Order: structure tokens, then sequence, then C-alpha cells
RNA sequence: UAAGGUGAUAUGAACCGUUAUAACCGGCGAUUUCCGAAUGGGGAAACCCAGUGUGUUUCGACACACUAUCAUUAACUGAAUCCAUAGGUUAAUGAGGCGAACCGGGGGAACUGAAACAUCUAAGUACCCCGAGGAAAAGAAAUCAACCGAGAUUCCCCCAG
RNA sequence: AGGGUGACAGCCCCGUACACAAAAAUGCACAUGCUGUGAGCUCGAUGAGUAGGGCGGGACACGUGGUAUCCUGUCUGAAUA
RNA sequence: UUUUGUAUAAUGGGUCAGCGACUUAUAUUCUGUAGCAAGGUUAACCGAAUAGGGGAGCCGAAGGGAAACCGAGUCUUAACUGGGCGUUAAGUUGCAGGGUAUAGACCCGAAACCCGGUGAUCUAGCCAUGGGCAGGUUGAAGGUUGGGUAACACUAACUGGAGGACCGAACCGACUAAUGUUGAAAAAUUAGCGGAUGACUUGUGGCUGGGGGUGAAAGGCCAAUCAAACCGGGAGAUAGCU
RNA sequence: GUUUAUUAAAAACACAGCACUGUGCAAACACGAAAGUGGACGUAUACGGUGUGACGCCUGCCCGGUGCCGGAAGGUUAAU
RNA sequence: UUGAGCCUUGAUGGAAGUGUGGACGCCAGUCUGCAUGGCUUUAAUGUUUGAUGUUCUAACGUUGACCCGUAAUCCGGGUUGCGGACAGUGUCUGGUGGGUAGUUUGACUGGGGCGGUC
RNA sequence: AGCUUGACUGCGAGCGUGACGGCGCGAGCAGGUGCGAAAGCAGGUCAUAGUGAUCCGGUGGUUCUGAAUGGAAGGGCCAUC
């Protein structure tokens, strides 16, 4: 299930539009990547499905704070 | 991703600096890895307050002994004194205990030869105020008086 | 509640009753095979086959109960790694499946209309999917108004085709 | 009111207007008990990868239009009565 | 019925009985009618419930101009001798009816497009595991022995038993004719015919699903149907045609 | 040998053989939003695509067009 | 390494003699330094800012080997080897794209088509 | 041939001709102009072909409009592409 697991960022459905404005149904659907991060809290590499964002996300709430989330939302981690 | 230091590093570090850095650096190496931490402002004081409660705390808890001589701006007793010779010259030597020997009984008893004139050191009248080590710093003033026995 | 009764086709038989346990009606209980979410394993539904506990003046065997999965918690265990995590067993709770419409959400057509047709329409319709309640959803202004003022959301009539 | 009874019944029958009824299980109200549960005053605090923005889409009666407002796939990103 | 025109040898009807097609809703205008009249009338809702309340509002009594504006006038133009549109006719609300608009809009009928399902018990291909091929021919390689070569080559008997090999039943097929053609049979019967140890034939079970499969390729086959299966839905698709 | 089960059995399809062309293996290619899978438990004497069609004798000229391959200059050219 | 800016120490805006590389040097100078002797035209650094190139590891890949969960050709964690900011993927974007899809492809007419005409 | 810009601006009684959209002719009125001594003549060319509705958009003009108010954008109106 592409889904980044931090922001809950799942993909979504638009149209295409051409020149000529013609409807065509597509997907946008999220940047992903899953990457180890390290938490030191627990000496261990968890690692999570993520969007870039999430990414960023992470990079600035802090990752026992995101890993707090889950834990407290039910997600595995 | 500004992020404060922790150890020196590279092009940027210095043990607590303010620097700025490409976000990989950082989330990949830098932090997890003990060297780095997010600018959070609220680290932005909690690595700012050391830079308060040190660098003008324990700098000024060094001021708290004056010149270390303090009342004893009136030199001190000559109980002996430091030695003479040549029959009116000077000829003996400070054995490696032996600036003591008249400042002996003042402040506190030691015996070491820190020595501060690398010279043969002046052979003449006898009493003099240069400063010898007293601290990283500091210094003190006695003099000397000889003993005619 | 009662002088009549043992549902029907549908008699007959053998019976039950008549002052209160005949029958009839209602409240609460008991019993409730097998299949079916089916949940001990399996399976071509209503069948096949177990493990562990029990249980017999005939304690062979054969009858009765428990044993699915998942989630939360707890106890006891316990790797690469020695700590620790993972993993493992047990237990207590809960969930599952079904079913009208209404409701919220995730996806989402075409015929057809435009007298052709692609923007546009049909239409967020049909339909698929997930979830929930007696309703749902919404909701106490970073809302409107217009220099006066109003005061959440929902629904109805107007404004106005 | 209505139905039935050997043809069309206020008075033949069952009903109907009206007045009554529960040993039990429940519904809803209240008055109480139990477990909870928090009440009032004073001093505070006042929701950042957020608002905004580039790009692509989608919602607003509004088809990018001169187009405000809202949602966000992608990339960025404030102020703090 | 349709046609310029049908006894027409152009359409429909074997006959009877029953059913079978211009409706309904909301707007809108007109005629009829009734009320009230420079006014008429309320909607939701309240309700004492077909009363009464409710006048929010709608239409009408003012028009001209794109408009600001002006106003029985106004616009045009710098201005009109003027010119355009207006001032001189009553409305409005019910009720019945005639049209129209939006809805299936008088009824019945396509071939089709789209969504979700059910189908490899027919058949195509493939997978696993099983089964079948009377009888008769031809006689490959190789081998043995002779003859032969200096030695091989070669050569003769024999032996051997090859093949999408020959002939022919079972079995698989399906070339011709006749019969059948309200059939015995929605593809057959009869006499002939091709294959018949193979790229063979067959049982059981399995997998491949509809813009998809499978195809030694015919657009063949996918349950008596296939230039896109069947079933249910969108659905009363649409039908300027009959 | 195969084929239009049910109006076409054929000169049509297939065929062994030949050529072209792709593919260094996590192959190309194919089923598939993906995971997974065939190709293949194969590895260029292999695997795919396309054409031709045993065998004999052979298979000439044309690269303008279309298609494909290659090109590190310039011209033109997108988001940004 | 390299295009350009800023900071700087040498160029344009403790004497004379016995001695040296580079040079627009008004066309024949004298210089810019090299030894000594009782705000604007020039070279190197510290640097700030982009380009190019090497390497690194630490994102990321691993359809090599091993360890454990585990008697398991999945998966997960771990070790190791190889690769490595590449590859790949998200968004945006130019090209290609009958592979697939929706359609269009007029009327008149001595039937229709062709021709012709509008 | 001379002088010239009437190939003028606002209008227009009243006719023609069209299902309509429309097209045509028109003396006369106001302002201003050329030619002519003057009467007068000129709102193109002897007449009848030489053409493209609407929408969208451009340019000039014009406060007519302008979503709290002043502006502006946009819109209208006139001209023209
Ligand atoms: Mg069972
Ligand atoms: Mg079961
Ligand atoms: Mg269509
Ligand atoms: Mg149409
Ligand atoms: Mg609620
Ligand atoms: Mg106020
Ligand atoms: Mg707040
Ligand atoms: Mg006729
Ligand atoms: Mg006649
Ligand atoms: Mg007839
Ligand atoms: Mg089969
Ligand atoms: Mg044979
Ligand atoms: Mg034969
Ligand atoms: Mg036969
Ligand atoms: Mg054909
Ligand atoms: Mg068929
Ligand atoms: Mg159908
Ligand atoms: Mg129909
Ligand atoms: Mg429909
Ligand atoms: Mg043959
Ligand atoms: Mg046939
Ligand atoms: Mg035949
Ligand atoms: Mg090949
Ligand atoms: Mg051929
Ligand atoms: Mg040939
Ligand atoms: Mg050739
Ligand atoms: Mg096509
Ligand atoms: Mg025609």
């Amino acid at each position: 299930s592409r889904v980044c697991q931090v922001t809950g960022k799942r993909p979504v459905t638009g149209n295409n539009r051409s020149h000529a404005l013609n409807a065509t149904k597509r997907r946008f659907l999220p940047n992903l990547h899953s990457h180890r991060f390290w938490v030191e809290s627990e000496k261990r590499f968890v690692t999570l499905r993520v969007s870039a964002k999430g990414m960023r996300v992470i990079d600035k709430k802090g990752i026992d704070t995101v890993l707090a989330e889950l834990r407290a939302r039910g997600e595995k981690y | 991703m500004q992020v404060i230091l922790l150890d020196k590093v590279a092009n940027l570090g210095s043990l607590g600096d303010q620097v700025n850095v490409k976000a990989g650096y950082a989330r990949n190496f830098l932090v997890p890895q003990g060297k780095a931490v997010p600018a959070t402002k609220k680290n932005i004081e909690f690595f700012e307050a050391r830079r308060a409660e040190l660098e003008a705390k324990l700098a000024e808890v060094l001021a708290a002994a004056n010149a270390r001589a303090e009342k004893i701006n009136a030199l001190e007793t000559v109980t002996i004194a430091s030695k003479a010779g040549d029959e009116g010259k000077l000829f003996g030597s400070i054995g490696t205990r032996d600036i003591a020997d008249a400042v002996t009984a003042a402040g506190v008893e030691v015996a070491k030869s820190e020595v501060r004139l690398p010279n043969g050191v002046l052979r003449t009248t006898g009493e003099h105020e240069v400063s010898f080590q007293v601290h990283s710093e500091v210094f003190a003033k006695v003099i000397v008086n000889v003993v005619a026995e």
C-alpha cells in the first residue's frame, strides 16, 4: 500500500487535461522511499516506509516523536 | 537543516558553533552518529545557556583570589634568607627547594622548582621582586633578607 | 383464561379434561442433533479425521468438555549478540458472520443531450468498495454584513431560473 | 365503526363508546444509592513543516478567466496581539 | 395502412373473448369561468386544522437609457425642423381547458455503449497421471563370415530390425455421391474415402476469462451463438424511421 | 501433418532448412499498477522477434522516398 | 583543478658601490623583485560563490556468501563481500507512441459513385 | 486643365426589397468644409459583383459601471482590428 507511514499520504486521483482539455483519469502518488533511521533511543535501525516530506517532518519533529506516534496510533514500526 | 555541533567536525566543526548543513549530511551521518543535533530552538538556548553559564560564568569563577597575593602586599617576615657568598659578592645558588627558606612560613608549605628566569640568576645586592609561578596569569611580590653569621 | 381439548390437508384411533397443572394466550426459564461466521484439522455444506483432559461391582474402549484466527493486556519463556529487542507458549477480555432503506467515506462509467462531435452533458448518476448510528453527517466563526449591525450546525419557504 | 349469522340486524353473535387489569420481563421518565467522574476562583498558556508560495490536479453555481475562497500529489515555507 | 394513385398481383389481420397507446408532476401563457379590483394573492410555518393566523414574497399600477441617471417622459446628438421606444385599454388569484418547457412525455421495436457478475462438463491450447493401436509388408544402420586388396576401399551371403515407411481392422478423421431437407437426426444414414508407432489416439483431474483467453492462422474455438460469450444492472439508452 | 465443429481440406497454415534482427543474464521478451512469475533451474552451438520455406542451380542493379542504425559541430527547442 | 568577488601582503591612481629572473617596456628608458656593505588597469594565499574531475561511504541497490528467528528456495534482523550518490522511484516536462481509445470523414445528383457544383 | 478633400459628422420625412438577420434609395434639417462671380454642385467612383453573421480576443477613446470605502482590475458605450 503506497502509504507514507508518517503523514498518511496515499495516492490520489485527478484528470489529465490535454491542450484540447481532455479529461483522463489518473493518479498522483506519493514520493515514497522507506529509509533506515537510527534511533539511539533504542540502539537499532527502525526502517520506515516514508515519503520525502515525511522525511522533512522527522527531520524537524524528531524520530523519537514520530515513532511516539504510530506507537500511539497502533502502527507497527 | 541548521543544527548544532558536538565534536569538532571537518569544514565547520567547533564543539558547539551554529552551522547550517545539507539535510543529508545530517540525517545520514552527523546526527545518528553523535556529532550534531537539529537546532530545535529549544536547543539554541540549551546550547547557548552553557555559553553563558560558562564562558561568562566559570571564566569569572576564576577571579576569587586576585593576584593570589591579597594581604601579602607588605612583603613577608624574613625568617632566614636565600644565602650569599664570594666574600662580599654572591656565589651560592638556590637548591631545588631554597627560595622558600625566607618566605618559608607564610602561606602554604610546598617544595618545587617551577623556574621562571632561565639565566644565571644575577649575583648582586640581594632583595629583588620579579614574579615567580603563582598561576597561569597573576603574580606576587616579596623581598629577600640575607643572613649575617 | 377456561368447558372443552390432542396445529393443517384429514378423517378415524387411543386418549385428556369440565373450579382448576385439559387445552388456549402471555412473561421467565430448560432443552436446542448436524451444516452454516463454523472457530480442533480437513472437506464436494449437512461429511471425514484428531490431540489433550477426564469418566465405568465389565475402568478394553466408547461416551462428555476443551483445543481456529486476529487485536489489547498480563504471566512465564527467549535468538543472531551478552544486555536488550525479535521470536515462543499460556491466560483474560474483545472482534469475526448476517441484514431493508436512510447515512459518511474510498473509487467511479456509458448510453445519451449538444439535433454530427472532442471542451461541455448525462453525473459524482449507475455500479463496486469500507464504516457507523437510530439516525448519520454538520456544528459555537481566523462566519457574514457594510460604517447600522448579525451571531454555531441542520431543515423548510422566498430571494430567482 | 365494522364483521358474521340460511336475503339487507343499533337491540341474535363478536365487537364498538366508555370504564378497568399484571405474577413476571422489559421502555421511558423522574426521586435515590454504588462505582466513578470532575465542579468553582486566582495566575497562566493560546494548536509550524502550519499559513503563504512554485508546479500539476480537484472542489467551490464560476469550464484559468481579470478569479478571490477551499483540498493537496510535488517542491518549498512565515509571523507569534 | 401507405401513397400522385390500390379490387390491386403493395402492408397487416385464421376467428372469438379479455387486455392494449396523448398521461402525471412542476412551471409557463392564452381562452373560458368565479372572486376581488389600483389592487390581487399569500409560501413555509402556527393552528383554534378544509376556519383563522401568517403578506416573507410574487405580479400589477412607469417608462426610457448599455448605464449613472432622468422621469410622463426618456434616449439619440453639440442641438434636433426631429427620430426610436413610452404616456391614451386592469389587474391579480383561483378553477376547467388549449399550447409550450423539464421529466420515458402517445405506445411498442433496434443494432449497440457502459458497470458488476457467471461460464474451459462443448470446444482451443497447455499441465499431471492412466489407457489403446487385429493382421500383413518393406528390410536402414550396425554385426559375423567368406571373397578381396600391401593395407584400407570394395563385394557376396547372412545376421540385425530403422521409418512423422507401405497395405489394412479397431481407433481418429471427413474427400465424393445418393437419401434425408414439417428428418430417425437443430449437421445424420448408406456406399465409397484419408490417417492408422505418431507432429497418433483416448479417460480422469488440473490451469488460461471477454477487448480477455486459446488459435500448425479460419477471424477458428471459448456450453446448438463469437468481427468481441452469457447473466444481471445503467434501462423506459437513443430511434428526425416503420 | 494442420484448418473454416455445422456449404471452402486446398495451391491456405505448419514443417525441416536458410536469412535478418534483438538479447551478457536481475537477458531480451511476456503476464502483471505491484509483489511475483514464465523465458530457464537455460547462458550466445542459448533465448526471443520477423521473413523465407526440403533439395539442386542460384539469388543482379537502386538508399531518391518510407523505415531503421550511427553522429561530442552549429541552428531550433520544454519544464526550470 | 578551475570562471568570478571580498581580506590581505609585493605593482599603476635606515646610503652608495662589488652582484640577479620576468617586461605593455613612446624606439632604444627604466623598472619589479631578487644579494648584499662601514573606490580602479597588475602576482600568490586565506578565503565566499558556481563549473569540471578524481576518490570516499554513510542514504540507496545487491536475483554473492554466511548467522539467527526456523528442520523454511518466503520474509525479517544481523555479519560480510560487491556496487554506490550512480541506479531506481515521486512530481514536472519536451519527444516517441494505431499499442489502446473516442470520434470525424458534407450536401446536390434523372439510383449511387466518378466528373462537376456549393 | 485649375483649385481641392463632401470618400464630411450627427440625423432623416418618406419609399423599395426581403420569412427573418438584413440590404437599398432618399429630399430635407444642424454643424463644419471644397469649388463657383452667381444660380448652385459635392454624405465617393455611370449603375448593378468586389464578400463573412455571432462568440472570444486586441487597440484607441469615454469615470457609464466598479461586490465595505477610495482607487484599480474587469464590464459597458463609441471607434477600429
Ligand atoms: Mg469443524
Ligand atoms: Mg474449516
Ligand atoms: Mg458517444
Ligand atoms: Mg450527440
Ligand atoms: Mg454524531
Ligand atoms: Mg461592531
Ligand atoms: Mg488559537
Ligand atoms: Mg408507390
Ligand atoms: Mg379503384
Ligand atoms: Mg392484398
Ligand atoms: Mg477437460
Ligand atoms: Mg506410417
Ligand atoms: Mg493404412
Ligand atoms: Mg461412412
Ligand atoms: Mg478473411
Ligand atoms: Mg457455439
Ligand atoms: Mg447484455
Ligand atoms: Mg426501448
Ligand atoms: Mg439513462
Ligand atoms: Mg495429407
Ligand atoms: Mg466445414
Ligand atoms: Mg469439406
Ligand atoms: Mg530462433
Ligand atoms: Mg510462403
Ligand atoms: Mg515458393
Ligand atoms: Mg535481392
Ligand atoms: Mg482506431
Ligand atoms: Mg447524398
